[PDB]
């Protein structure tokens, strides 16, 4: 129904193996689709649709934005460690925005810091002020929120227009392969025996990441066995589910794999 | 487009 | 701190004699500091290939590594993962 453009910043107070000390992702809806980091600062697609669809004047116009919230943001890891006293030690801060867009005409947003895998500072979307979730983030909270600073009114709007100018935009030009469904192959199997068996139910290569698989033994549901929901990324779109089911006391009896996709009509895999 | 800079915290 | 949590698989199921998809996803785990490999009999794998680590609405980071590598039977593929600079921890595929 909805889609979304979201920004993740992730910036840290001492780098290490892999880590940049600052590097942003983009995903538009589902898709990783941007990146930036500060090794090598230059912001780049993330997919291939992305490829050869706005100019060297857009992503130059990227890429500075990126370089210039580097440094502002290296130096808020150090200030956000001094309202805590820390000195020794790493230290991350994160931040996350982005709009959905939706329904009719309806916009929706988000805007938040986070230090450490806590959140520090945030958005309200329609009353258009800063709320701190911690003493620590008030005096932020009065810097941002003042009347010459006045950051909820201009954050307010890039919410409500260029990132869904934007969004409408990078829509089109991932269009095709967005919707785009693809659909599963399943495979059952069922490891050992000894009293009762176990029954594997592996469904994979599906495009949305939505479904739903049960067992069902004759028209009625069967039974939990561990980890539950646990759908699974593979390297392109496709997604991946294995669902697991202790049976035969020893009865035995027709047992049935009920998958429910997005591509289908319903879709019923028998037994062995 | 990503959002301009934001202010030092 | 979080720990992380470690699942590794292939992309279609598996099929010993031919190469295999096979891939490591590790998430809901914070700090972002993460080493991360595959190997094959303690081999480490000559194929590499990783995305960028990005976090959740939690604020918890995930990432995946994958490799086209050929499988017989017997010999254990494993997925060798450290959080901080704690050491490292072997998770074997199915």
């Amino acid at each position: 129904g909805s889609h979304s453009l979201r920004y993740y910043y992730t910036a840290v107070s001492d780098r290490a193996f892999g880590l940049p000390e600052f590097s942003i992702v983009g995903y538009v809806d589902d898709t990783q689709s941007f990146r930036y980091n500060s090794d090598n600062q230059k912001a780049e697609p993330a997919t291939q649709w992305m490829k050869q669809k706005e100019g060297p004047e857009y992503w130059e116009q990227q890429t500075q934005i990126a370089k210039g919230s580097e440094p502002v943001h290296k130096h808020d890891v150090k200030t956000a460690m001094d309202r805590f006293n820390q000195t020794s030690g790493t230290h991350s801060l994160q931040v996350m925005y982005g709009c959905e867009l939706r329904e009719d005409n309806s916009i929706r947003s988000y805007h938040q810091y986070g230090y450490d895998g806590r959140e520090f500072i945030a958005l309200d979307t329609e009353r258009w002020v800063y709320v701190p979730s911690v003493r620590e983030a008030q005096l932020t909270e009065q810097k941002w929120n003042s009347p010459e600073v006045n950051a909820p009114e201009r954050n307010k709007n890039y919410l409500q227009n260029l990132c869904i100018e934007g969004l409408k935009r990078y829509l089109s030009y991932g269009r095709a392969e967005l919707e785009r469904r693809v659909h599963p192959h399943v495979r059952i199997s069922d490891h050992q025996s000894d009293d009762a068996t176990e029954l594997r139910c592996h469904a994979y290569g599906f495009y949305p990441r939505e479904i739903d698989v049960k067992w069902v033994k004759n028209g009625r549901a069967d039974v939990h066995s561990e980890a539950a929901k646990e759908i699974l990324p593979n390297p392109d779109g496709s997604y991946q589910l294995r669902v697991t089911a202790e049976i035969t006391p020893s009865e035995g009896d027709s047992y049935a794999c009920h998958v429910e996709h997005s591509s289908l009509k319903e879709k019923l895999i028998v037994v062995w | 487009y990503m959002m301009p800079r934001h202010w030092p915290i | 701190i979080s720990p992380p949590v470690v699942k590794v698989y292939t992309a279609e199921p598996v099929d010993f004699g031919k190469t295999n998809e096979v891939i490591c996803y590790v998430y809901n785990y914070h700090p972002p500091r993460l080493e991360m490999r595959l190997e094959k009999n303690g081999v480490e794998i000559p194929d590499c290939k990783q995305t960028d680590p990005s976090f959740q609405h939690n604020w918890k980071y995930y990432t995946t590594k994958s490799t086209h590598v050929h499988i017989d039977k017997g010999d254990k593929v494993e997925c060798v993962v450290s959080h901080n600079g704690n050491p490292s921890k072997k998770y074997r595929l199915d």
